[PDB]
């Protein structure tokens, strides 16, 4: 107990509810803020980004 | 990254053509307090690593 790796949840949804066009809150991978999403076609991300 | 029991004289032993010794750089067969455990992959034919 209280040491190791196999933790319990304690976490939020991880919801696939990316709602574009409106203003939302976000907590993406640690970074928090408010913004508007908009879908686009991009290729500059790599497999660690 | 664990809580290992390291030797006084650690070494490794190659696997392509093994030597007379035995790769004995720890003995901690207790599935010990491992804070981190991971596996990543790399190219076998690449000359340098960084
Ligand atoms: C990371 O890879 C190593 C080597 O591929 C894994 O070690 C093997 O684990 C299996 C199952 O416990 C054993 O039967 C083999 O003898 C091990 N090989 C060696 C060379 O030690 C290791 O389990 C992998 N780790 C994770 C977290 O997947
Ligand atoms: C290496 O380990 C094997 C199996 O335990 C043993 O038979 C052999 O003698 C060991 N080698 C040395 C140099 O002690
Ligand atoms: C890296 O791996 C790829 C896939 O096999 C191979 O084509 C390439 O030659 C490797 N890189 C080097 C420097 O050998």
């Amino acid at each position: 107990i209280n040491s190791g790796t196999t933790c319990s949840n304690d976490l939020l949804y991880s919801n696939t509810e990316v709602s574009t066009g409106v203003c939302v809150n976000y907590d993406l991978y640690g970074i928090t803020g408010q913004g508007i999403f908009k879908e686009v076609s991009a290729a500059y991300y790599n497999n660690w980004q | 990254a664990c809580q290992y029991t390291m030797c006084e004289y650690p070494h490794t032993v190659c696997k392509s053509k093994g030597s007379i010794r035995n790769e004995s750089w720890h003995i901690d067969s207790s599935e010990p307090l491992c804070l981190f455990k991971k596996n990543f992959t790399y190219n076998v034919s690449a000359d340098w690593l960084y």
